[PDB]
């Protein structure tokens, strides 16, 4: 592990150098295109287990 | 490989698919189906 | 018969699988025991029960591991001729097939916890068979997928719902109190929007600290944002240069380069293999061969504490692969938290290079692609005399996935992730499968493509 020690060290300064951010405007893309991702998930959610749950037992109807 | 060549689908083929969900009600309750 | 326009069609498929393989253990349960380690099982496929698979995720490294081992050792060490399995797959549909209905049976073949009597007499013929089935249909399906195919997240929506399917189910599913959310003692009407409403009036409870430390997953996932933040910005590096193409003179058609972020994959692969080690350490000690005073004095740690009796191999053997999983930082004990970020620190910088290296990464593999759709070899050198990117992919692809690796690691000991690791790398997941799929739709979007 000592050996790519060295070899990481020289990269490390590097690659921050190189490359700019998500250039501010791009923050906002990225982590909305992660945001719709989730919703879609969240709808699913309520389908499975909202409706199904108090079918045995009313607790809310179902 | 396998000698059956049927991989694919394309409507009525996943026959196996089609028992597994079958079964599982018996040994249950969710809805208030009954144990086995 | 390939077409894109066929292969969309195909995912959309998959996907109705998944969700079909769920909805049956929600109907039915069986409940001779769960068996599969409880936070492992959760990281294959947390949802169902009974008939989780046992297949994806960390069966598939064990399978093509053979190349990395040999590879690494350098002189490929005292292994048999590794050779076999006549030339080409098939064997690969051998090994996922039975690893799946394996898993159930060796967990009272062997040691763990689950006095055999045979099998069962009873008790294998219908859960185990179950168990089989659902495992046994998506391996066929992904060695279909390696012949001719490249594209769909069948597997990555999976992960998707685990992290955020749990958060909406856990929120419309209780009656107790639950704990999720609320932070009351008891039955106060617990609802996350619920909550929202009454906390308005008077405070909120939660502008951070350690508040009075684990209580609901809510606290969590506010502090989740700060660990969203990082991945996120470890996507944004990229060095360019797919220039002049189409022509030469100036205008070009773009190729992303993954850079870092496609070398961390290998390490999230990694992370579930390393994982699994607790039960082959016991197995050696205790239910192998003759008792060798080797076998048993490597592992161990089994005499002593925590009130088991049986002890796993959660002593010691547990202690080097994982941390407590403690609030803050170091925590009481220096040793545990010290030894289990060296450990890991070392496994993913090696991982991080090779599957991806051997996949389609490496300036030979990129040479047959630029004669095809023709870069225009972009004002390079006559022969490459002194290499581009030849030199610059092994160095950029070793610290590459050494940044998220460590990030995990380090972030257990931090308070912010839920469940420590596992929920840093499976986010990780997200981001990476969303934005390779919009490149094969291309269709200048992002939009829909749900059965488009």
């Amino acid at each position: 592990f000592v050996e790519p020690s060295r070899q990481f060290v020289k990269d490390s300064i590097r690659l921050v150098k190189r490359c700019t951010k998500p250039d501010r405007k791009e923050f906002q893309k990225i982590a909305m295109a992660t945001a719709i991702g989730f919703a879609i998930m969240g709808f699913i959610g309520f389908f499975v287990k909202l409706i199904h749950i108090p079918i045995n037992n009313i607790i809310v109807g179902g | 490989e396998d000698s059956p060549g049927l991989k694919v689908g394309p409507v009525p083929v996943l026959v196996m698919s089609l028992l597994f969900i079958a079964s599982v009600f018996m040994l249950h309750i969710w809805g208030k189906y009954t144990r086995s | 018969k390939i077409q894109f326009k066929e292969k969309v069609l195909w995912t959309a498929i998959t996907l109705f699988i998944f969700l079909v393989c769920c909805q049956i253990p929600l109907f039915g349960i069986m409940s001779s025991d769960s068996a599969d380690p409880f936070y492992w099982m959760r990281v294959i496929l947390a949802s169902n029960r009974g008939t989780l698979m046992e297949l994806g995720i960390s069966p598939i490294v064990t399978s093509g591991l053979i190349m990395q081992l040999l590879a690494g050792a350098k002189i490929i060490e005292v292994g048999d001729t590794p050779k076999d399995r006549a030339l080409f797959n098939g064997a690969q549909k051998l090994f996922g097939m039975i690893i799946t209905i394996g898993q159930s049976i060796v967990y009272v073949m062997t040691g763990m916890y689950g006095d055999p009597s045979e099998m069962g007499a009873g008790i294998c013929l219908l859960i185990t068979i179950q168990l089989f089935v659902a495992g046994l249909i998506v391996l066929l399906l992904d060695e279909l997928l390696q012949k001719g195919y490249g594209l769909g997240s069948g597997i990555s929506l999976f992960i998707a719902t685990n992290i955020c399917e749990t958060i909406v189910w856990k929120a419309f599913s209780p009656t107790t109190v639950n704990t999720g959310r609320g932070m009351e003692f008891e039955g106060a009407i617990i609802a996350l929007f619920h909550l929202l409403a009454t906390r308005t009036d008077k405070v909120r409870a939660l502008r951070e600290a350690f508040y009075r430390q684990n209580l609901p997953n809510l606290m969590n996932l506010i502090a989740t944002i700060f660990v969203f933040a990082v991945v996120i910005y470890f996507q944004g590096f990229r060095v360019d240069l797919p220039i002049k193409s189409a022509r030469y003179r100036g205008q070009y058609n773009t190729y992303p380069i993954k850079l870092f972020y496609t070398s961390n994959i290998p390490i999230i692969l990694q992370s579930a293999l390393v994982s699994n080690l607790y039960v082959i350490s016991q197995m050696l000690s205790a239910r192998f061969s003759g008792n060798l005073l080797v076998s048993l004095l490597g592992t161990w740690s089994d005499t002593s504490s925590g009130g088991p009796a049986r002890a796993y191999p959660v002593g010691g053997l547990c202690h080097y692969l994982s941390p407590p999983e403690s609030f803050g930082s170091v925590l009481e004990d220096p040793v545990h938290a010290v030894v289990y970020i060296v450990f890991m620190l070392g496994s993913c910088a090696f991982f991080s290079k090779t599957w991806i290296e051997v996949s389609g990464s490496s300036a030979k593999d990129v040479a047959k692609q630029l004669k095809e759709q023709q870069m225009v070899m972009r004002g390079h050198r006559e022969t490459s005399m002194v290499h581009e990117l030849n030199r610059y992919i092994p160095t950029a692809a070793a610290f590459g996935g050494l940044c998220i690796g460590a990030l995990s690691v380090l972030a257990d000991f931090l308070g912010a992730i839920g469940s420590g690791t596992g929920i840093l790398l499976a986010v990780t997941i997200i981001y990476q499968y969303f934005e390779i799929f919009v490149k094969e739709q291309s269709e200048v979007g992002s939009m829909g493509a749900l059965l488009f």
